[PDB]
């Protein structure tokens, strides 16, 4: 005679980016056309006193 | 037909029933679509412009 007592489920720890301290170092941007982008560039022009 | 003379040999028959058969001639032409075309046609993206 076999009895199956119960089925239990593991409660995983859901973690999100913006809730973490590492998110402070990151400016978070959502931009759907990223698949098109090849290389995003920023260029500065400075004059020394 | 024309009514003939005294006893000249002329045709008896009216309404000959010759039969015609159809001649077949199929025509063919291909048109093509690419995988990218189908991807951007049906699997529309809720993304940007």
């Amino acid at each position: 005679f076999e009895a199956i007592f119960g089925t239990f489920c593991n409660r995983l720890e859901w973690v999100y980016f913006l809730t973490s301290g590492l998110a402070a170092a990151a400016h978070a941007i959502k931009f759907h056309d990223l698949n098109k982008l090849t290389t995003g560039k920023m260029l500065f022009h400075v004059q020394v006193p | 037909r024309v009514a003939s003379g005294a006893g000249l040999p002329t045709s008896r028959q009216t309404t000959i029933m010759v039969t015609k058969y159809s001649e077949k001639s199929p025509i063919t032409i291909p048109f093509e679509l690419s995988a990218a075309c189908l991807t951007y046609l049906r699997e529309t993206f809720e993304g940007t412009i």
